[PDB]
């Protein structure tokens, strides 16, 4: 009847717990699950470095990306690693995460505050040039701005992540879609998104 | 296709207006005007010369920048006109790119993020549209323990200073704390004193420290672990 099964669980990927429980410490954007994380401060350490050893798949390769449009990038990380509350999303590809619903504003700030920066492909999923050990540009693919290569924010959610993100049309607090990013201060907004979704009432 | 750096300052932008407004009537056809601008302006809007991030310090592009316009004034003095001055100027954009891309390099190996432990935060300038502003160098979590062993009796000096910390933006507060063995903590000081005194030591001064450096961001810059012997 209620997905129980479903809440309060961690994908079985490579970095995760295998089970929830408080952190004393998380580093900077992943402080938001201190209360019951699926990250270890390690991991949430990771998550900010250039080059994360989490995917060794560089942000940088059309040159640095302005903090404002990286910060979006680690938070999506932080929640990625972090969030007890998407048992509902959980597939086999050994986890992945599909089609997890996020809120509105947290696409359209996300790329609001990237559209600056610089990107060479619009389906970041594959099709790079691997030679280095990390991703670089393949040969003919122009530097330019994000909002070329991502027309909308849903693009950006979507196809950065490879479908992990979907662009819910649905805004924050409607119980409908998660957030990315939440203060610490106001409790956590996803907790009874999960539990919705784990119900028979919704799919 | 990236810009050269330098048009972020002002100062060349504006003497690039004031050599097409004031310098190209009386040194050049009028035909050639447009052209030529159309030529000096993709010459600064690509930079082939330069692993490139895209970013510069104040420094850097002051330095840059400097040499370009005292070189261009040497041009615009010597009262140079037609061929000659067309291609002097082109000749010098060349070199001065060149010159630039040295500063840059140094940059990058010299300037760019020198903390070698935990998180500096420094401004920069992002070369492809001029835009100013602080990002995060984060090199490890820790900065390391250091092995402290103090004569009973004289004085014990923490020190959680490092190189960088006078270069580093937003940050605030040395936080120091003794670790107890049953696995708490007590705030000790709290301040702008990048050291710990605790003056004539005894035995009970013995045991685990930590320094946290605060941030104006969610997380300490520096994190440093003491452990201190007295020598009885
Ligand atoms: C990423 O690259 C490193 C360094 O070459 C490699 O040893 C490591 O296996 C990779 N990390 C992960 C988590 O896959
Ligand atoms: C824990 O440790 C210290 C030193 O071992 C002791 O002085 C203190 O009373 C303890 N603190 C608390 C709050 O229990
Ligand atoms: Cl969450």
């Amino acid at each position: 009847p209620w997905g129980d099964e479903l809440l309060n669980i961690c994908m079985n990927a490579k970095h995760h717990k295998r089970v929830p429980s408080p952190e004393d410490k998380l580093y900077e954007e992943c402080i938001p699950w201190k209360d019951n994380a699926c990250c270890t401060l390690t991991t949430s350490w990771e998550a900010h470095l250039d080059v994360s050893p989490l995917y060794n798949f560089s942000l940088f390769h059309c040159g640095l990306l302005m903090p404002g449009c990286r910060k979006h990038f680690i938070q999506a990380i932080c929640f990625y690693e972090c969030s007890p509350n998407l048992g509902p999303w959980i597939q086999p590809v050994g986890e992945r995460v599909v089609n997890v619903p996020l809120c509105q504003e947290d696409c359209e700030e996300w790329w609001e505050d990237c559209r600056m920066s610089y990107t060479c492909k619009s389906n970041w999923r594959g099709g790079w040039d691997w030679s280095q050990g990390k991703n670089r540009c393949p040969k003919g693919a122009q530097c330019l701005p994000f909002s070329h290569y991502f027309p909308t924010p849903a693009d950006l959610c979507e196809k950065t992540w490879s479908n992990s993100f979907k662009a819910s049309p649905e805004r924050r607090n409607s119980g409908r879609c998660l957030q990315k990013w939440f203060e610490p201060a106001q409790g956590n907004p996803n907790v009874a998104v999960a539990r919705l979704f784990a119900s028979e009432f919704l799919e | 296709r990236s810009p050269w750096c330098v048009i972020c300052d002002p100062s060349v932008v504006l003497a690039l207006k004031s050599l097409e407004k004031d310098y190209l009537p009386g040194h050049l056809d009028a035909k050639h005007h447009k052209a030529m601008m159309e030529r000096v302006e993709n010459a600064v809007k690509d930079f082939q010369e330069l692993a490139y991030m895209g970013v510069v310090d104040e420094a850097t592009l002051q330095k840059g920048s400097w040499s370009l316009l005292k070189d261009l004034k040497r041009i615009t003095d010597s009262d140079v006109k037609g061929d000659l001055f067309v291609k002097e100027l082109f000749w010098m954009l060349h070199l001065q790119k060149e010159t630039f891309a040295t500063y840059v390099a140094r940059f990058q190996k010299e300037a760019y993020c020198p903390n070698k432990c935990g998180v500096m935060l420094q401004t920069l300038i992002w070369c492809k549209n001029c835009k100013k502003e602080v990002h995060a160098c984060r090199k490890s979590y820790d900065c390391g323990e250091r092995n402290v062993e103090v004569p009973q009796m004289e004085d014990m000096i923490l020190d959680c200073e490092l190189n960088w910390h006078q270069a580093s933006e937003g940050l605030t507060d040395y936080s120091f704390y003794r670790v107890w063995g049953n696995n708490t903590e007590t705030l000790v000081s709290k301040g702008k004193e990048a050291t710990l005194t605790k003056p004539m030591v005894g035995p009970e001064d013995a045991g685990s420290y930590r320094c946290e450096l605060g941030s104006v961001n969610s997380s300490p810059a520096t994190i440093i672990n003491f452990h201190v012997t007295v020598l009885p």
